RNA sequence: UCGGAAUGUCGCGCAUU
RNA sequence: ACGAGAACAUGCGCGACAUUCCGAA
């Protein structure tokens, strides 16, 4: 429910200082990539390759912050970088599936409120 | 019951098996049966000037279904509608027990008609909405939001559907309306 | 007389029918259980007459967790539609319902508290004809999927030897299966037989009224005295003979009319194992011995 | 005296199993778990054994009969197969749905259009615990009856259960956990299935 | 009763794509996920797809009744092999092609080389007057994947077994050159059938003389 | 029903780019070699054949083409669906071209945009389905015209900027199944 | 880097019921 | 001597057809 609140608070239609699906695709592709990587595997804790590619997703988050200010404000407001941090801390499948679900809810609410 | 049922039921694909007193057994097309049940509730409120309510059980069974089973299930639904304040109709399965005003306005007029007109303006989409709604997961609500974004309908109506799904006891009415619409559009 | 209680937890959905295959019922009468027991005794090569004369069983009754159910007494209520629709009373409340103090909403709550099973109708097809240039035919079979903590219980009142015979018979009947489709996956159950203190104390009570617990029918002489001032429901029991030796083709049993469980009589009567077979190679036994519960009205 | 032999085991659905009743499978009406009706197993085994042995006295002796002058009690009481608890936990993990919706088409021979159909099938990993009772009536005829039962099981393992298994949906495999004479003193140690 | 079991591996040649809804890989990206067995989340060729493609190809090869309306009007060989459902003329199908699951060998070899069992092929459509390109993503099973395919043939007529297996030869050949399910006209679904064993598991029919390829 | 299979070697005059998401050229996940998608070839021949012949002013549904191209490359019109007589297969990296590349210090692809370096060959494989005996040859001439056009034009990428042109040579023309004559 | 992000069609039918 | 007893919710069916990862720089 936090995603809907964040999307509503950032409404202006301009969302997240101009963030669009075309700006989101570059990173959300990697997010769903690692999502399929975990979904194929069957293990309670994260696989090491998943951890490494999640770190790569985090640095790609920073790079997308550098690329466009809209993506940067999206990440700082939705804490998605902090979310990949905390799931890396937890290193469990349930939390990281929850984080992918969180990002899905974020993009779904962003699309709905446009 | 004996006489005015012919006038009230006029214009429906319905055969009245029996009225005979306080009760009523009715067989017809499912949609015509539901519509005439609502019209009957309104006409009975007009006849008795309030002061009297009747509960109903409405069932949807195929033909060559055991008539004993059909009547027994309809009576079971009627009994399910009896419990409580007795001013209820049990539509199809026992989970869908609604007040007469709730079924007439909240389910059909407010939800079924706008959804049907939206679908006509633009079936499987209703099916995936049902799949997302019947599950209690919050991310199923998120996926419903994404689907309503993708539906290319009037966005005011998609926000209305979001509001209906969010509210408890309004999601059930929305589900019943969608099931009614799906049964309306088949082959 | 030993009065052991037998508890039956059904592994599979069980098909009971009063009139039709598609029809589903949650319990059966004492007679239907007796017919199973008699078939099992004949299969097990046990003695028939001992079980016929000594055993006095009751109708199978619903039971869930923390409650045993008995048939609703057909007692005049000194808010009646709730009583009329009510069918089974918890044992701890049973004497209560006999004294009074039970109101309409409490009876409705008792009826709702019946957490025994869930009726359903499974549809199947017959392909015995499609091979012979034909077509399949669908048929519906009703059944009752009992809840995990629920099932059917019944008391039995006989001698020690009779109770041991019943123990062996029900041990075989666990795998024999009770129901109208016991050979097609339905009716499988497991039973546990033990003495229940609450039922012993309830039957120890000797009130002014007698309540039937089994589908029973008095002999004519006893029916002369027992029918006075009686409140009862007279159920029609009919069926088809189930045996490889009765006749070449299955024929209907003679129609029987027995008092339903819960019927209240001011004069007790010992029932009878009636014969409902005509021109058959063996005598079909329909159980109508009366299992009585005394209460104060 | 009269003997009942219990055969309890597992049915591993090697393919999606669709036993109809879109196009939903049959399920336990209370727990909504997928189930295999005992009538389904009994009918499939009877049809396969009739095809293999060709009603015949063996078929009627096994599965029962109602013909005039030949009323035979059904020796095989094939109880309903239930979704086993082991497979239930195996599917509670990985967050896997017990059933699945399979989309299929049908290209017409004239207009080359397809009609999509969504059939429900039990997922491959599922296991249904089955429990069948053989009613030993003739001690002499037990051996041949169990040979025919084994033949029917072998044919069914090379066949499908309910549904359009000619299109692949319904292949199963039996795993006999144990065979024990629950009733009577008959010797079932040498008796086996598969 | 005799059943002739054929077990082997169907090897993908060009990316094999059998469509179907479900839990989509790359959620929100692809518009045509491949059908995956939910238990293993592995790509799988449904046996219904193989059977339908083989039946269509064999019907086309043998000959199509002019203005055919239903499948049960096919040639008697087609009805005898893949089954018939004419009202009062039902013939049980002899071919019982199961779902071709993902093989363990191709599982381990794709675990090596870091393969993902699938590729999200990018394609697009170009209009004829506006020249606007509309993109699309379709999932495909990588060509190195091989599926363990397993079919059963029921022997109901001893005399017609040779003709039935000759027709199965023709159907298998046609399917080998033709594409399996998906947009194989654009190169999505070329397959090759490799046969490991054709043995009579149940019965006594002599299957040594029988070859489907 | 007859299938005529033609296997040939596309030879790349100038570096070609059909990369999916400039972007890296589309590579086979299995062999890790550059691969020419079949759909790209089929679309290019269909578009060139359509533009070569006269066209209706507006082709909104992409299905209103000339009847010959329509029967060659299929239909989608409601109730008049024609199966495509031509099936195009994915032309993967040739074994001979690969070995020639390992012979020198030459990579399969270059950076210019990842472009498959010129001089490579792809083993393309085409199937024609025989539906009308009297039409097979007429369809083949349209395929040849298309091939000829695809020799003059490009295949994907920045073709108008000078990358992606190829030449078609056919190793063999044979019917892989059916009684139709291959040498015809 | 900028755009297009899938689109057009069927969407269960046919035996018994 | 269980409103019983015998009975596969089954038979046929490709998630398929048309589609340039491209327009230019
Ligand atoms: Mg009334």
């Amino acid at each position: 429910n936090f995603a809907r609140k964040v999307v509503e608070e950032n409404k202006r239609i301009v969302l997240f200082n101009g963030l669009t699906t075309s700006k989101l695709r570059n990173l959300l592709e990697l997010i769903n990539h690692v999502y399929t990587k975990v979904y194929n595997s069957d293990d309670t804790t994260l696989s090491e390759d998943v951890r490494d590619e999640l770190e790569y997703l985090k640095v790609k988050f920073a790079y997308e912050s550098g690329r466009e200010p809209a993506v940067r404000t999206f990440i700082e407001k939705t804490y998605v970088d902090k979310l990949v941090d905390v799931v890396l801390k937890k290193n469990t499948k349930k939390i990281f599936l929850d984080y992918c679900k969180y990002f899905e809810a974020l993009v779904a609410y962003a699309k709905f409120y446009r | 019951f004996k006489f005015e049922l012919s006038n009230i039921l006029k214009g429906a694909r319905i055969s009245v098996i029996y009225s005979g007193g306080d009760d009523l057994f009715l067989i017809g097309a499912w949609d015509d049966v539901i519509s005439k049940a609502l019209v009957l509730r309104k006409a009975f409120t007009r006849f008795s000037a309030g002061k009297l309510t009747f509960s109903a059980g409405i069932g949807m069974y195929p033909v060559k279904y055991p008539i004993s089973k059909m009547a027994s299930e309809t009576g079971v639904l009627e009994d399910l509608a009896k419990r409580g304040e007795k001013n209820q109709v049990a539509l199809w399965n026992d989970s869908k027990v609604f007040g007469w005003s709730q079924l007439e306005e909240q389910i059909l007029k407010e939800k079924m008609i706008p959804l049907q007109e939206a679908l006509t303006n633009s079936k499987s989409f209703l099916y995936k909405m049902l799949e997302l709604l019947r599950n209690e997961d919050q991310i199923n609500i998120a996926r419903l939001a994404y689907l309503l974004a993708r539906s290319s309908l009037s966005e005011e109506l998609t926000q209305s559907i979001f509001a209906w799904s969010q509210n408890k006891q309004q999601k059930v009415e929305l589900i019943t309306a969608i099931e009614y619409l799906v049964y309306q559009i088949r082959e | 007389l030993v009065v052991k209680l037998v508890k039956l937890t059904f592994k599979s959905p069980v098909h009971f029918g009063m009139k039709r295959l598609s029809d589903s019922n949650h319990t059966i009468a004492a007679d239907t259980l007796f017919s199973a027991l008699i078939i099992e005794a004949l299969q097990q090569q046990l003695e028939l007459s001992h079980l016929l004369n000594n055993l006095v069983i009751t109708d199978l009754f619903p039971y869930n967790k923390t409650s045993y159910f008995l048939p609703k007494p057909l007692i005049r209520i000194e808010g009646y539609k709730a009583f009329k629709k009510l069918t089974y009373i918890p044992v701890e409340n049973y004497s209560e319902y006999l004294r009074g103090e039970i109101d309409s909403l409490e009876a409705s709550k008792i009826a709702e508290s019946l957490n025994l099973g869930k009726a359903s109708l499974s549809t199947k097809v017959s392909l015995q004809a499609v091979d012979h240039n034909g077509e399949s035919e669908p048929y519906s079979v009703g059944n009752f999927t009992f809840y995990p903590e629920s099932g059917l219980y019944f008391l039995a009142k006989g001698n020690a030897d009779t109770i041991g015979q019943l123990e062996i018979l029900m041990h075989a009947l666990q795998y024999s299966g009770i129901g109208g489709k016991r050979s097609a996956g339905y009716g499988q159950f497991r039973c546990t037989i033990e003495d229940s203190g609450k039922f012993d104390s309830l039957l120890s009570q000797t009130g002014n009224i007698a309540i039937l617990l089994s589908s029973a029918m008095a002999s004519d002489e006893e029916l002369v005295d027992c029918l006075e001032d009686a409140r009862y429901l007279l159920k029609k029991r009919t069926g088809f003979v189930q045996s490889k030796t009765y006749a070449d083709q299955l024929v209907k049993k003679k129609d029987f009319y027995a008092f339903s469980a819960g019927s209240t009589f001011y004069q007790k009567f010992n029932g009878k194992i009636f014969d409902v077979s005509d021109n058959g190679r063996h005598s079909v036994y329909r159980y109508a011995k009366a299992f009585w519960l005394e209460g104060k009205i | 005296m009269y003997s009942k032999i219990r055969i309890v085991g597992k049915i591993d659905v090697l393919t999606g199993l669709h036993i109809g009743g879109a196009s939903p499978v049959v399920r336990d009406p209370y727990s909504r778990l997928p189930i295999i009706p005992g009538s389904s197993i009994k009918g499939k085994m009877r049809s396969l054994l009739a095809k293999h042995i060709g009603d015949a006295p063996e078929i009627l002796r096994l599965f029962g009969s109602s013909q005039k002058g030949a009323i035979q009690s059904s020796r095989l009481q094939i109880s309903d197969a239930f979704f086993s608890k082991a497979s239930q936990e195996e599917f509670d993990k990985k967050d896997l749905a017990y059933t699945e919706t399979k989309f299929e088409n049908t290209i017409s021979r004239l207009t080359a259009v397809a009609n999509p159909r969504q059939i429900e099938r039990v997922t491959r990993g599922a296991s249904f615990d089955f429990h069948i009772i053989y009613n030993v009536e003739n001690i002499n005829e037990v051996m041949a009856d169990f040979e025919n039962i084994k033949t029917a099981i072998h044919l069914l393992e090379n066949d499908y259960l309910g549904g359009g298994g000619t299109r692949g949906n319904g292949r199963i495999r039996f795993v006999i956990d144990s065979i024990d004479t629950v009733v009577g003193d008959f010797d079932s140690s040498n008796l086996s299935i598969k």
